[PDB]
RNA sequence: UGGUAGUAGCAAAUAUUCAAACGAGAACUUUGAAGGCCGAAGUGGAGAAGGGUUCCAUGUGAACAGCAGUUGAACAUGGG
């Protein structure tokens, strides 16, 4: 479909969608860019890292609350979690992508992640009960992720 | 109650029948602007009154 | 899979609670394409159902304090 | 090589030392399990039924301090997990823990 | 629709552990074993009022059950 910026040279190059997904949209913003620039391989061993709590994803813009960890200083940031249902979304993203790729015909070993973009998804709401007989809403954040791989040597 | 009256009972047996959803087939007309029954009950939201 | 349906229906053919039924965990396939009162029957009689005895709640202590009472 | 049965005593009391009561035995269970992997080079640990009972024998906030295990590691069966080995942890029946050497046994 | 903010919190009633099965996926389903609680004024078995198909079986896991669910008093089919 319509991507926000397309690719400079199309011919070698395979893109990703994935629209309502239930997943935290400031923790999938901030774990997309940690692996905005890797490349394939290193993105997928990255993100396994962090589902197994060995490498952290630094949270930079969305940082507040979010407490030190120590995986955090190789990234030059103080703050940083491993989000696994984050990772694990676009890690299907990724295979999905390099599907694609498949799909074109196109060098596997050879893709960078290039663009990697996430945006907010329409909330869906839910009920939570409060004191005095009051109903707050319960406003889940879904997320829009799109990815496009190119060809680098 | 299990001591229900007939008149009651009757009731709530057309309720139980107008409870079911619309089938698929409607839906194909042509003018047709009923995407889903939107008078569904269920006994835990509306008590139905009475 | 699953195997309430069996367990409640062996429960209530064994006159005792689901507490006490033994369903085999090896034969569960067996079980669990039962899903009627009379072929579970046949579960009971070839063993596959078991009831597992009653827990032990032996009065020998309380017969023995109570000689010492008398 | 590496099929391999081989056992030692566990100091359970040392490993649990200052856990809360209501978590003695699951701790317990998990330092078993992770004593092994770390003597053994396999993260696929399994525990015997019979283990299970010897550790809860007197009670949640009740361990044995000692107890014997046998440790073996196996090839693995079907369904391939990306571990191409398992380990399995076997309760030895033991009635002195003294002067006990972690022998090893053989087939 | 934002900052608050991925924050407050998800802390009333002692407590879960192990192996297997289905399953693509299991701390949560099922089985078996162990350890527990309710302790016959019960966390048991049955009624009246009240609710009205919530009862039973199969399938689904789109939405809900403030985590997840192979589970449901959820949804769809048929009975009672
Ligand atoms: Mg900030
Ligand atoms: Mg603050
Ligand atoms: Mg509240
Ligand atoms: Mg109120
Ligand atoms: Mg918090
Ligand atoms: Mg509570
Ligand atoms: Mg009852
Ligand atoms: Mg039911
Ligand atoms: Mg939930």
């Amino acid at each position: 479909v319509r991507y926000s910026l397309d690719p400079e040279n199309p011919t070698k190059s395979c893109k990703s969608r994935g629209s309502n997904l239930r997943v935290h949209f400031k923790n999938t913003r901030e774990t997309a860019q940690a692996i905005k620039g890797m490349h394939i391989r290193k993105a997928t061993k990255y993100l396994k890292d962090v589902t197994l709590k060995k490498q952290c994803v630094p949270f930079r813009r969305y940082n507040g609350g979010v407490g030190r960890c120590a995986q955090a200083k190789q990234w030059g940031w103080t703050q940083g979690r491993w989000p696994k249902k984050s990772a694990e979304f676009l890690l299907h993203m990724l295979k999905n992508a390099e599907s694609n790729a498949e799909l074109k015909g196109l060098d596997v070993d050879s893709l960078v992640i290039e663009h990697i973009q996430v945006n907010k998804a329409p909330k869906m709401r839910r009920r939570t009960y409060r004191a005095h007989g009051r109903i707050n809403p319960y406003m889940s954040s879904p997320c829009h992720i799109e990815m496009i791989l190119t060809e680098k040597e | 109650s299990s001591h229900k009256t007939f008149r009651i009972k009757r009731f709530l047996a057309k309720k139980q029948k107008q409870n079911r959803p619309i089938p698929q087939w409607i839906w194909m007309k042509t003018g047709n602007k009923i995407r889903y029954n939107s008078k569904r009950r269920h006994w835990r939201r509306t008590k139905l009154g009475l | 899979s699953m195997l309430r349906l069996q367990k409640r229906l062996a429960s209530s053919v064994l006159r005792c609670g689901k507490k006490k039924v033994w369903l085999d965990p090896n034969e569960t396939n067996e079980i669990a394409n039962a899903n009627s009162r009379q072929q579970i029957r046949k579960l009971i009689k070839d063993g596959l159902i078991i009831r597992k005895p009653v827990t032990v709640h032996s009065r020998a202590r309380c017969r023995k304090n109570t000689l010492a009472r008398r | 090589n590496e099929v391999v049965t081989r056992e030692y005593t566990i100091n359970i009391h040392k490993r649990i030392h200052g856990v809360g009561f209501k978590k003695r035995a699951p701790r317990a269970l998990k330092e078993i399990r992770k004593f092994a992997m770390k003597e053994m080079g396999t993260p696929d640990v399994r525990i015997d039924t019979r283990l299970n009972k010897a550790v809860w024998a007197k009670g949640i906030r009740n361990v044995p301090y000692r107890i014997r295990v046998r440790l073996s590691r196996k090839r693995n069966e079907d369904e391939d997990s990306p571990n191409k080995l398992y380990t399995l942890v076997t309760y030895v029946p033991v009635t002195t823990f003294k002067n006990l050497q972690t022998v090893n046994v053989d087939e």
